[PDB]
DNA sequence: CGGATCGAGGGCCCGATAT
DNA sequence: GGGCCCTCGATCCG
DNA sequence: CGGATCGAGGGCCCGATATC
DNA sequence: CGGGCCCTCGATCCG
DNA sequence: GGGCCCTCGATCCG
């Protein structure tokens, strides 16, 4: 048994507080009421799971090393009333506004740093990790195309980061012409070591972002492990 | 339209570098002298190439590889970008030497990094890294045959610098020495067991990268000053053209000349 | 109420070309 | 600059 | 005591050159 | 847009 | 009295 760790990683650019002219929340809207579905419905379910939200490309930066423009607003602990109080005051148009006053927003980051703060951040827990895993909130689908630097250093920190055990999912917000997978995402998320490659679309509701957040929420739980005998000889395992 | 070329120059700025034998300047200032006069020919001269330093044993720490208690005391001064004029300031005054001491093959590791991720794209035409330690510092031989495959991988040539030359391979290698000087420009006896178990390193490493002459390319910093092979590994080959030999009639070589001497 | 046709778009070779 | 090719738009009949 | 000479300036052809 | 060439001046000494 | 329903408590597995 053992407590499963899950960090919320959202974007805070310039081109995620714009509703891209529809009546849809911004991609920052959308990620801020998701994060709060999350913690209700894990208090509501009895899951000790711990989760942390973490945004990049902040003016204000608050973290462990000191990196520029990191902004943890919560570290890895239990879901709360007061954490989900606080999330609400980015909920919103005006909470948009709320969040532009406490922190800047589209300052230049570097997405290598932001992993090694989120990796610094699994460090500094002492009960057992079953799973760990960061969710992505962005809708840049080539951050740091003009900086090769950063975007290489990005690549190589996401193959420690695998290595170690951490999975990395993407949530891909709303692009003006469309999400590409290829031009970054493709390599850096973590993909099913027996293929299964280029399984999620992009999403453009609330109710399909928290769909594919709530089905990688939480690993699958064998309720038990028995023997499916075929025959006195043939016999599979199944759970 | 020309030679381009990402060096990073790394430096052991230990406590031991500060560290000096009686008449000898410290190899702290020995090394800053070669990499100053490096840096100089590459400045004045305008060539298109970029430049970046990464300092081992410094008391603190900023490295991109820093995470996870590893490489405390490495900085990179200087990231792969074309030199200027603050950076020669910096090497003249502002580096000083720290207290700590760092694993040479670490700081090699740090630079590599440098290399692998700053020469994205063919913008860059050759990769070269140029180590100044005195090999007085314990290290681990952990990653040594990774250091070696990634170096071969990513097509990177070394040079080692030391405060001592190469003794003869059999017999010879002391009164007055002189800096730059022919002969006796270093202590004989100075070399400290802990030195020859770096220095036995160092050659395997430089025989795997370039095979038997690859020895050749361990230098003392006296001999590195008064010598070109700082930018060996980055020179231009001489200006070509071509031509034919003609024999008579109907013998006619193709040929290409070059300028083989030219003041 | 489709064909046939005709502008005006698009992308590779090649003598003058500042380099 | 020359040939090439494709895609629409304008012109008439079934 | 002006020539002779040699560093370090200046000006014309010619392969790569973005150009129709 | 460069590379080689060659000449013209300018500064230094000897006849 | 009979069916209904909900809330704990005691029993075992992941």
């Amino acid at each position: 048994s053992g407590r499963d760790s899950l960090i919320f990683l959202v974007d805070a650019s310039k081109a995620m507080f714009e509703s891209q002219s529809e009546d849809e929340l911004t991609p920052f809207d959308m990620s801020i009421q998701c994060i709060q579905s999350v913690y209700i419905s894990k208090i509501i379910s009895s899951d000790r799971d711990l989760l942390a939200v973490v945004f990049y490309g902040t003016e204000k930066d608050k973290n462990s090393v000191n990196f520029k423009n990191i902004y943890v607003l919560q570290e890895l602990d239990n879901p709360g009333a007061k954490r989900i109080l606080e999330l609400d005051q980015f909920k919103g148009q005006q909470g948009q506004k709320r969040f532009q006053d406490m922190m800047g927003h589209g300052s230049d980051y570097s997405l290598s740093e932001v992993l090694w703060v989120c990796a610094n951040l699994f460090s500094d827990v002492q009960f057992k990790m079953s799973h760990k895993r960061i969710m992505l909130f962005t809708n840049e689908d080539n951050p740091h195309g003009n900086d090769s630097a950063k975007a290489s250093r990005a690549r190589t920190k996401a193959g420690d980061l695998r290595d170690t055990g951490i999975f990395l999912d993407l949530m891909h917000l709303k692009k003006p012409g469309g999400f590409d997978i290829s031009l970054f995402y493709r390599d850096i998320i973590s993909i099913a070591e027996d293929e299964d490659l280029r399984v999620f679309e992009e999403s453009s509701k609330l109710e399909d972002l928290l769909r594919k957040v709530r089905a990688k929420e939480t690993r699958k739980r064998a309720l038990s492990r028995l023997k499916l005998k075929l025959n006195k000889d043939i016999v599979i395992s199944v759970g | 339209s020309g030679n381009k070329a990402a060096v990073v120059l790394c430096m052991d700025v230990g406590f031991t570098m500060s560290n000096s034998i009686p008449g000898i300047e410290s190899p702290f200032e020995q090394a800053k002298k070669v990499i100053t006069m490096f840096v100089q020919r590459q400045v004045f001269a305008e060539n298109k190439d970029e430049i970046a330093l990464v300092l081992f044993g410094t008391d603190g720490t900023d490295n991109p590889l820093s995470g996870g208690d590893q490489y405390q005391n490495i900085t990179v001064h200087r990231h792969l970008m074309l030199p200027d004029f603050d950076l020669l300031e910096d090497i003249e005054s502002k580096i000083q030497p720290g207290s700590q001491q760092a694993d040479f093959l670490d700081a090699l590791i740090v630079s590599m990094d440098v290399i692998q991720h700053e020469t994205i794209g063919k913008k860059f035409e050759k990769r070269h890294i140029e180590i100044f330690t005195d090999l007085s510092s314990r290290f681990s031989k952990s990653q040594l045959d990774i250091i070696i495959h990634s170096l071969k991988k990513c097509d990177i040539s070394l040079q080692f610098f030391l405060p001592f030359s190469l003794g003869k391979e059999d017999g010879s290698g002391d009164g007055p020495f002189r800096l730059g000087g022919h002969g006796p420009s270093f202590p004989l006896k100075g070399i400290t067991e802990q030195q020859k178990e770096g220095l036995e390193i160092v050659k395997m490493v430089m025989i795997s990268l370039e095979g038997e002459d690859g020895l050749d390319e361990i230098y003392s910093f006296s001999e590195s000053l008064r010598k070109l092979c700082v930018f060996k590994k980055i020179e231009r080959h001489s200006i070509h053209w071509p031509c034919r030999l003609t024999i008579g009639s109907n013998l006619s070589i193709r040929i290409a000349a070059y300028k083989s001497i030219l003041q």
